[PDB]
């Protein structure tokens, strides 16, 4: 069942609860004139995070599907996401690169965009949000292959870690021709690359 | 009320010149034939005159007020008069 | 009073369980393989990152000050710092650049990184943390002047807000000469300019 | 105590205005209604009003003072007055 | 007209010397051997001496005016002159 | 048998004394006011670029090593490493890409920032240090293969050699598929290229 | 008295021990293939860092100064400088930039670079390298004004204070002209800037 | 020695107060409690006083000078005085 | 020749100091042992001396000059004198 | 007297026998079949490094210099030039940064170039070539103010000195406005800085 | 023969007179303040650009050269070289890039970069002085393949020619696998590439 | 009179014909299969670059100027142009920065871009061509002030003069407060500047 | 037969005449100050543009090609170029890029550099002239190969077109093994792509 505004109303006050809970767990007087009205906004904005939970990939769908009776590899790259890492709560920030090669149906950039918001605004893990971004395109489009790659800034690191911000993650997802064809794979990265 | 802060910015053959703040005798600045205002921005109002301050010197002088100095500060030229 | 390592023992399952409520509280089953040990991993990192409580100017202060009858201008600049925004709970990642002007006392780096570290590890408001770096200088060596430059990207604008991690935030503090002499103030952008 | 040195910033048409140092005389500062305080950073105390320099020109007439130079300097404009 | 006011730029012992405005007195202009122009781009016209400002003020003694105040501002050394 | 805390205690001192009779040995006075401390902060940081000691691959380990059932490329790219050089003694600076194929099993972050620590902080030769951390990471998770690049500014060839900061060094270990097979040898370079 | 080539034949050994000495100190077996002449080569790279101590500014001095009837300020900026920090005995390296207003007499670049060398191949401290510099080139020239800058990124707080590459150092000596004339103490800024 | 020249820098309400030059009265000059100096790389004496310019004003005047004029110049504020 | 215009830069305690200008009284500018240049790129001649501006108005006193203004303009502290 | 092309033919077997000679107080065969030509390259090549001898200004002057009636800054910046050290007969590369504030006479492009290559083609100090410009379009034009800056790279510390190609030295003139009106001064430093 | 430091002090009173002799071959007055003593500073630099000619391999070899038991490509990039073309005499500067196949033995930095001055600093042509670096590479290691590529700007074409600073010269000597492997060569390139 | 469509017409196979004339005068046959239409061409782009005397800035004027109570600083940057040296006809080509502080009256950005497109394409001399465009803007709104910047490269000293693309030439002219306003002139530098 | 000195002042006049027939024409009185020696300095640059027509790759050919035993690719980058476009007349800037496999036969770079200018002066079409250079290469080379780029901006889509200075157009001419062979090719694309 897909999160609903309902469900947040019904559990903003829970985590507002358990952020007030954490700030004094951790030395604060949520009393503060600077800290009173945090745990709410904490709240909202760890579902704001999280607000990928309410949808579906049908929301998205064919409302946006067209015939342009194209063969040939598509790519959109350069597209901003943020995410929140399952195993600490911290996010990760990067860029998505996307390719595919239609069989005839292409999609269109606000749908392709709606269906990277959906799963990376939520807990993940880099590997399988990729792995979940190209299984949705090869599901809305039967294309003749597909290619997903994200490289992303793991906050856990930066901070934690010691000071690793430099540090980058790399992780991609190729089905399809993008699989089989080595020739197919070296064009998309490097129609990416620069 | 013995002294008086008239000034200029930039060139001082040409006006407008600032010839008085909030708390300046109406009267004179009515003489002076000044205008008043409160540029956006500012917490206060001044009274300004088109006339080249040198000008503005010739009638002051004739109220009864005297040069006793004058400075430039930034890119203002400013004359400190005092009357008797 | 300062934390103390035993107080952290003593908050941690608090923390832990606190997580545990958010993540029921959005929607995840915190039983999955991935999400078990996250309520503790997720309170071990924001004690981590408020780990600046457990510590004041006093334990760094006169242990590394040494004289070198210098009186011109010292700058340290890009040091890189990670904090708590206490209204959000979403971290705010920058630079810090420092100057002061030596009244024959002079700061080493690792003391300096460190008054740096103490109050940039809790929840905080860029204007205050600027201000206290600023204020810890001037306590620990009595100069004739000292100015301090924050610059940060705040992320509950680059994932909230709609899309601005290109937004950064400027602050400065500066004391003394620096105050006061506007000469000293460009000499001292300018050197951390570039 | 014969001399005395007041200074304005920015605008000369409104305060603060800066009316002492550390070493002024506590009944003319307190005549002033000046408030005291020493600004974080800085190794001394100043007396400050929150009058245009013209008013307190005048009232510094009445007690005795007269304006003997007035200069630039920076984007501080200042007065150097002199008792008798 | 009771008040006079010169100027020179970058440096003292050369000229040009600004010597009047618009509404200046043509006699006196006319006897300092002023030209008269308006720079394009201002909306005001100037009058101006090839002399170096300190032989300008010896001409202007004689003419029966004083220097009462000299200041600098930005790039602009500036005299300030009053007749009788 | 691993270096430990007691150890450390126990040579602190000698090392000190080795330092001290250098400064001697160079035609400085150990007691001048600011060269007083210096044996011990000299042996201090000798003992911290060298940590590495104390430590084994298995205090990692386990600890962290999470199923995604992932079976395609997982690179993780430009981590800063310092390292010592056992020939001279002087450090060495650089970054460190990594890269592997997982059958089933990944690496988390920190567990992989840790295996790099581990064998960097101690006297190294950039070659052996590339090999380490690759057979190290390739007996943590038995992968398809596996892929470690380091690129490095020899201090040693900066100050001494003449001056030649400029020169970086460049060493490389493939191990599985990243071997034998040219195509994922090339994507692997690619991914970390730009 | 300056240090000289007998001194360091004399002393070599017992630096050669110290090094051997501190290698034991730490955990590794002097006797290895890639150990053994490690004690001699390290002691050597400890000396030729501080071959200042064995030269003076009267050796270069009179050489090379020549009358150009020159009277504008002169400029010499991205000098290469490495040095040996006198608290931890780990490198700090960076860029020094000098500027001058002659008094008809000019200095050779060679010997310029000369002074530089001189004071920065020891153990030193930036404040202090800064300032050596500012005043040799004064006594070699009479100069109305003279400028140094240095900016350096200092080791022992990359690898140290936790991960710090990033940070950078920047200390100045104005004298003369250079001191109290803030045209030509913004232009030199300005001159040297980009 | 008819003229002498004071001054101050950054800010008027604290010291320190630059009182003279190597060519000044010893005798003067002790009166004051300046101290003597020469700053590296500069090529020549400079005598100051820790005090505030103004109270460095009222005593110059128990030795007879009077303040002539008082200007500005970069950060420095400089009062040119007068014996008799 | 009533008027006389004297400076010196970035320091006050040491010159050199500018005395004339090409249109100078020779023997005033002897007296003062004077030397005089044409700064190469400058279309003017000047006329200065190595003495501290301090010590120059001393002398200037004795050949019956008095200051009238002081004043600084960038790195330029300049004195008006007038003679009688 | 300017020197000519009968001067150089009159030469050309001189230059071509002191080189001839330099090969063989080297230890090169003047013989080999790439040495055999070498002696008259060198010679015609250090010919035309110097050929600004047999030129004047006059040449250039009167030919092109147009009335515009214009009185504002004229800035012409990055021309390259190419000089010979006077000291050690190695060359010198760099880049002219010329500005003149018009006394209603302004320079062609052209003529402006012809001068800097007649200063810059002969044995020089940087110091020197830049003051030789001024003037010479001081000359050429009665000009309100006009100013130089030259920033070059000397190769006798590229390669001698030790490896210095990063050091340049900034050598600049101001004469009328230039030198007396600062903010001038700081216009022009603006417009050719960038 | 190797030249020595006997044939140098020798040879030297040799060069001065031919380059005396240039001076007045040209037009210049070698008795001038500036002249003087350059027919000897001038003779003094063409022996340092020379100095390699007084060297051998041999010198190197073997004092180097460890065993690590590695057998994947080394790379040494970005070295920084000073030559002198054969043909005008004239300097040519570049940099150097050097990579190989151990054959378990491997070359230390210095030694390598010692091997690139040896050729460098004598009369060269750049294809020659590429090919020597690699011979000598092989000689010295017997490794399974070595590349060496060099990237020089050339001044008989910046000053001459025209004005063609911009233009560079790339040579290249591929020997073994790195000769015969298309993958090999490919890595080298693109490894030093960037 | 302002040039028109006719005279265009009437003047055609008058350039068409000179062209035919000068392709002669060079050594080709105005009868090759590429050189017949180049006459035509010719001269079809000669009267493109001089278009501009086909206009006066009346044409532009009252049609787009709006009353938006503004009376602070505007600017306009960045604006490519192309011009005509009157001198050896052959283009400059280059950039405007035009800025002012309005007078209530704005002008529209068209209107603006048509003004210097009006100026610039005719026969023109940089100076003037910066006055033009200064003085059109004055009488177009009677603003406080106005100030223009050019900046170009010119093609007579690219590919004539030697080889000089890297020279660029900068004019600009000041009017109004932009001439006796140092900070206004600074602050309009600076926002441009970048 | 080759253009010669004769032939151009023998059309001078005419050129000249041509020219002053265009001002006409456009609009211009050919009599004014500045326009009054255009026609001459017009015709005067249009002979320089086509000077390549007086040469013949024949008075380069053999006096300068050297055997130095080298058989592996020679590359030589980033050569600038400027020319006409036979089709309007107006010139088109760029940089010549060219590789070859020497048989033995090695080509100097003068003599590279005078086979650029000769064809590139004189009426062309990009194709045309990438064509007749890499041919002339061959010619004078006999060699396993050659390749040549170039890269131009063309002025009559600058200005004309609309606005076009953006636009870049490549050609190229791949002779010998750099056309059969794909490796070499893509190594000569690499080694210049940088
Ligand atoms: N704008 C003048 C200064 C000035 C301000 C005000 C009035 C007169 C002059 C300058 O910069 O030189
Ligand atoms: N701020 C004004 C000058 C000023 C300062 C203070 C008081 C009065 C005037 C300027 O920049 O022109
Ligand atoms: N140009 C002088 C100031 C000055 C202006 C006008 C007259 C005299 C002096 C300076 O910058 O120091
Ligand atoms: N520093 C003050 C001016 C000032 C300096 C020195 C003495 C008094 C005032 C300013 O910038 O406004
Ligand atoms: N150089 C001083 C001002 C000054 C100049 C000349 C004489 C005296 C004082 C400053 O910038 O503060
Ligand atoms: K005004
Ligand atoms: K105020
Ligand atoms: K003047
Ligand atoms: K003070
Ligand atoms: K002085």
């Amino acid at each position: 069942r897909p999160r609903s505004e309902e469900d947040n109303e019904l559990n903003l006050p829970n985590l507002a609860a358990a952020y007030s809970s954490i700030l004094r767990s951790l030395g604060e007087d949520p009393q503060r004139q600077g800290l009173l009205k945090t745990p709410w906004r904490a709240a909202t904005a760890m579902q704001f995070f999280t607000k990928g939970y309410q949808e579906t990939i049908s929301d998205v769908l064919n409302d946006a599907i067209f015939d342009e009776d194209h063969d040939e590899m598509v790519i959109v790259k350069d597209i901003d996401m943020f995410s929140m890492c399952e195993h600490h709560l911290v996010p990760f920030v990067g860029r998505v690169h996307i390719g595919y090669l239609p069989n005839k149906q292409v999609l269109g950039l606000s749908k392709l965009a709606r269906i990277v918001e959906i799963y990376s605004r939520r807990l993940q893990v880099q590997e399988r949000l990729t792995k979940q971004i190209a299984v949705a395109i090869t599901e809305a489009l039967q294309p003749a292959g597909v290619g997903v790659v994200i490289e992303a800034t793991h906050m856990c690191m930066v901070m934690r870690g010691v000071q690793k911000m430099n540090s980058k993650t790399v992780t991609s997802t190729m089905l399809g021709v993008f699989r089989e064809d080595p020739k197919t794979r070296e064009e998309f990265l490097t129609l990416i690359r620069s | 009320m013995p002294y008086l802060l008239i000034s200029t910015q930039i060139r001082m053959e040409v006006g407008p010149t600032m010839v008085g703040d909030e708390h300046s005798d109406p009267e004179l600045m009515q003489q002076l034939g000044a205008s008043k205002r409160r540029v956006l921005g500012n917490n206060f109002y001044e009274y300004y005159v088109n006339d080249p301050p040198r000008i503005v010197l010739d009638k002051l002088e004739c109220r009864g007020f005297r040069v006793l100095s004058m400075t430039g500060v930034g890119q203002t030229l400013v004359w400190c008069l005092h009357k008797e």
